[PDB]
């Protein structure tokens, strides 16, 4: 199977709390965690998979693991509230990924932004610039209500990676009702 | 020399160094008669039959080197070749000894570079080796790259034979000093 | 097939977890394992040293835990270096640190599996500071009997190796065993910082405040137990007193002398902390 | 709360051996790792140890992680082995801790009620008995800010208990023992007086340049009060410490007196004896 580590990252911003999605986003990403865990469980045993809270402080509470129950136990009571954060929020993932023990796995992170960043393109770039030296593929799944298309994020994803690299695609949420499994229905089959 | 003659069983006794020694003593008792001491030896030649003895092929230079030092002549490069050839780092032991104690006090070039590739190999028996072998080469020519790549080679190394190869070596190729070489037996005492 | 004389490289952490996994233990005998790397057959060298823990069959070749060696080993890969186990030991806090009988049952389990496995004991009784103490052990092989029991070449190692002799009961081991000789390798650097720590003992806490402890008590309260001196003057010196005119009847000397002798000459040295020290005070009140 | 920590050499050789494990590939930042105390009573004590692998970026100077899995079952594995072992903290080589460290231990508050992070040295250099205590504690502050926590100095002392004595003491190898009442007293005059003037001269070379370069806050707070109680005491006489004086002369008086006693009684045996057996030896054989 393909050798890598996928960090899911669940995005904790005040503007995730909103029930949009249904019944509700804390078990709308509740759901998103259980689909990447899963299919990344159907897809290598040795992948393991923390998460990490991108709003206000950046901690990770589950060390990275193969196994998602812990992952699944935090889900609950999460109490996300808080401004986004997003500079940060990539960086705090790549030391996670440092600190694995096997050097044959690839680093891979996987985050939802569903809030409107006050990043700069300066950021974003230099993070982009820092990842293409750093070899991270970032796969974004947008969530949420955000700057209508979300350029900045697609101009992110664009020049994260290049030639080929096969790869970092974004998945942003359409405009219009749907429930959660048809916005990852998606990226399951194809990334 | 009847010894092989009159002592066997005792002979036959010999493991690991003793077959070394054994024919080590082959050169000592040869010593000298640089003629035919060559020649003469080739029902004990350094064999290298390979049932491995090698120590012994080992020593067997070794002898050839107790005999031609001082002076000597082509069977220097002689055994230069076998240090070249056959295997390591057993030939290095008697062999590179019997290359720098032929040499000893001619004041060698080559033989300087040559025992640097021969002391990159990274063993430790050899390091008694090679060590002898420099430090008489460069008897009495107080040199200072000799003595600078012998101190610098001592970190890395993990053999503490090495060390005491190379302390004779940098102690043998100061002769005769006196208080030109307390510079640097400052630095060695301290 | 080939021996040759054995040496063994030793880092301070081994002795460390050696000494204090044997410590801990006392004075039930603990079981431990020797981790390092084969370099070659002449020498050898432990870099690191795990306990294993203790169970109800005691000391057996059946006390190694398989799943704590595949978790250690696992625990070990995500340390810096993960290096291959080489050999067991394990402590004797209560006697003279000599094999019993199941520790050569576990002896060719582990030269089964592991070519060498060089068994170490230590116990902590024997010397309190200034001996090596420990102990080592090798198992020679029995199937040797053909060929002559009485390697190796290079007999420097050896012959002081041997010395003492250690005892008889000991050296009654030499029969089917024989030991290996252990030097420490420096890591000066380290040595020299831990060297200083215990100096810490004799010399000062922080190398200040032990003896600006002593600044601290500084005669106070010291001359207390300068009255017990000058007592020891008077009690030790009037006895003192009476030995010279009996030196005079006996005539002279019964070797002697009593000794009664020194003593409170260290009482003036320690009235050389009080001039010292107290000529410190010009240097303390004044600016 | 916790006072004074004792630090054997076992667990900052731990750290130390670590500083080679990860300081062979190097690079750059510190050795963590998960430090088991031993608490019998207010003093604490430190016997054993372990080190996790840890990465800190500086993008993001604030980001930090360890492996809890490590924590937990080897914690397992020390506490199975030795039920006295506990975790009492964690540590790290320093020099100097950045703003960051605080949060580990506030991870780590939930195994022990009370963690102290000691920082450590793997090089010794100055000025003294090496490494640090940090324990965790919330003063809050006299200007009553949002309580914030700074960590307050524990003492620590060098010590060992029976083996870890068998060790070292054989492994010195290196100066005199001790020896007691010559050299001893004298060199400590030397280094706890000298390293105590180089210690407040450049302590006191950050006291004024903190003012001159730092500044907020930096001053205040504790520099009116801490430097009012240098100026507590100048202290110099009239008139009791005049008394003090010719008293302390006074007190040299015995022991002086003592030493001409010694003088005396050292010098009547040794020498009446000596030549007793000296001369009886020379004229008898001569
Ligand atoms: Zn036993």
């Amino acid at each position: 199977m393909v050798l890598e580590s996928t960090m899911v990252c669940v995005d904790n911003s005040e503007y995730m709390r909103n029930g949009d999605f249904l019944p509700t986003r804390l078990q709308a990403q509740q759901d998103a965690v259980n689909i990447v865990c899963h299919s990344k469980t159907r897809s290598n045993p040795e992948n393991n998979v923390g998460l990490i809270t991108l709003a206000n402080d950046c901690e990770v509470l589950t060390t990275l693991t193969p196994d998602t129950g812990r992952i699944l136990s935090k889900l609950h009571t999460v109490q996300p509230k808080g401004k986004i954060t997003f500079c940060t929020g990539i960086r705090v993932a790549h030391l996670a990924l440092k600190h694995r023990q096997g050097k044959n796995h690839k680093m891979r992170i996987i985050a939802f932004v569903g809030s409107p960043v006050e990043d700069n393109e300066k950021d974003l770039v230099k993070l982009a610039k820092r990842l293409k030296k750093e070899k991270v593929n970032v796969d974004i799944i947008n969530f949420g209500e955000e700057e209508v298309n979300t350029e900045k994020l697609t101009a992110f994803v664009n020049t994260l990676n290049g030639k080929d690299g096969t790869g970092s695609h974004l998945v942003t949420v359409p405009p219009g009702p749907s429930l959660a499994d048809a916005l990852i229905s998606s990226p399951i089959l194809a990334g | 020399d009847q010894f092989l003659r009159d002592n066997l069983e005792w002979l036959a006794r010999a493991t690991n160094w003793a077959k070394f020694t054994a024919t080590a003593s082959l050169g000592v008792i040869h010593k000298g008669h640089e003629k035919e001491a060559l020649q003469l030896m080739a029902t004990y030649l350094p064999k290298d039959t390979s049932p491995g003895s090698a120590y012994q092929e080992g020593g067997g230079l070794y002898a050839l080197g107790l005999i031609h030092a001082n002076h000597g002549g082509d069977i220097i490069d002689y055994l230069l070749n076998q240090l070249k050839n056959a295997s390591n780092d057993i030939v290095r032991h008697g062999g590179s000894l019997g290359l720098g104690l032929a040499a000893m006090g001619t004041a060698r070039q080559d033989v300087y570079d040559l025992l640097k590739t021969n002391l990159y190999q990274d063993d430790a028996v050899t390091g008694e080796a090679a060590g002898l072998a420099l430090g008489l080469v460069m008897l009495g020519s107080k040199n200072a790259q000799a003595i600078e790549d012998m101190v610098g080679y001592a970190q890395e190394t993990q053999h503490e034979k090495i060390l005491r190869g190379l302390a004779v070596g940098i102690a043998l190729v100061m002769y005769g000093r006196m208080e030109e070489a307390d510079a640097l037996i400052e630095s060695l005492c301290r | 097939a080939v021996d040759t004389a054995e040496q063994v490289y030793i880092s301070s952490l081994a002795l460390l977890k050696m000494l204090k996994h044997g410590r801990a233990g006392v004075p039930m005998e603990v079981m431990g394992l020797m981790l390092g790397e084969f370099v070659d057959d002449y020498t050898v060298r432990v870099i690191d040293v795990f306990a294993m823990p203790q169970s109800g069959t005691g000391v057996s070749v059946e006390a190694v835990d398989p799943v704590f060696q595949a978790k250690m080993l696992d625990m070990l890969k995500q340390t810096g270096r993960p290096e291959m186990v080489v050999g067991w030991y394990h402590s004797h806090p209560g006697f003279g640190c000599w094999l019993s009988g199941v520790d050569i049952n576990t002896q060719q389990s582990f030269e089964a599996l592991s070519e060498r496995a060089v068994a170490v004991v230590v116990d902590p009784i024997q010397s309190v500071k200034g001996k090596v103490v420990i102990d080592a052990f090798r198992l020679i092989n029995a199937n040797m009997m053909v060929l002559g029991h009485e390697p190796r070449q290079t007999t420097s190692n050896l012959g002081h190796l041997n010395k003492p002799s250690i005892q008889a009961l000991i050296h009654g081991l030499n029969r089917h065993y024989y030991s290996i000789t252990i030097n420490y390798r420096k890591n000066e650097l380290e040595q020299k910082m831990l060297l200083n720590l215990h100096k810490k003992s004799w010399m000062e806490g922080l190398t200040l405040q032990d003896y600006s402890e002593h600044c601290k008590h500084n005669e106070s309260v010291v001359k207390e137990m300068l009255e017990l001196a000058k007592n020891y003057n008077k009690a030790v010196e009037e006895e003192d007193k009476m030995t010279p005119e009996q030196l005079a009847i006996k005539n002279v000397g019964k070797q002697d002398p009593k000794r009664h002798l020194e003593e409170h000459v260290d009482v003036l040295m320690t009235s050389n902390i009080v001039q010292c020290l107290a000529a410190m005070l010009d240097t303390v009140v004044f600016k | 709360a916790v006072q004074k920590v004792v630090v054997h050499p076992l667990v900052l050789l731990s750290v130390v051996d670590h500083f080679n494990r990860i300081g062979k590939v190097g690079n750059q930042k510190r050795v963590v790792g998960v430090l088991l105390g031993s608490w019998q009573k207010k003093v604490l004590d430190v016997s054993n140890s372990f080190a996790v692998p840890f990465d800190e970026d500086d993008k993001d100077d604030s980001v930090w992680f360890l492996d809890h899995d490590y924590l937990e079952n080897m914690y397992g594995m020390f506490k199975k082995v030795n039920a006295r072992e506990r975790i009492v903290g964690w540590y790290h080589t320093g020099p100097k801790l950045h703003k960051n460290d605080i949060a580990i231990n506030e991870l780590m508050k939930r195994y022990c009620p009370n963690s102290v992070l000691v920082i450590i040295d793997v090089k010794p250099k100055d000025l003294g008995l090496p490494t640090e205590a940090y324990i965790s504690v919330e003063e809050v502050h006299d200007d009553g800010t949002p309580t914030s926590k700074t960590f307050e100095h524990v003492t620590s002392e060098i010590g060992a208990e029976e083996a870890e004595e068998v060790g070292v003491e054989h492994l010195l190898r290196d100066i005199k023992d001790t020896t007691v009442g010559t050299l001893s007293q004298r060199i400590t005059n030397q280094v706890h007086g000298l390293k105590g003037l180089n210690s407040k001269l450049l302590d006191i070379r950050s006291y004024l340049e903190k003012v001159a370069t730092g500044k907020l806050p930096i001053n205040h707070q504790i520099i009116y009060q801490l430097q009012d109680v240098f100026n507590l005491l100048p202290d110099v006489s009239l008139q009791e410490f005049v008394k003090a004086f010719y008293l302390k002369t006074n007190d040299q008086m015995v022991v002086v007196y003592l030493a001409s006693l010694i003088r005396s009684v050292v010098a009547l045996h040794n020498l009446i004896n000596n030549k007793i057996a000296n001369r009886d030896a020379e004229k008898k054989e001569g």
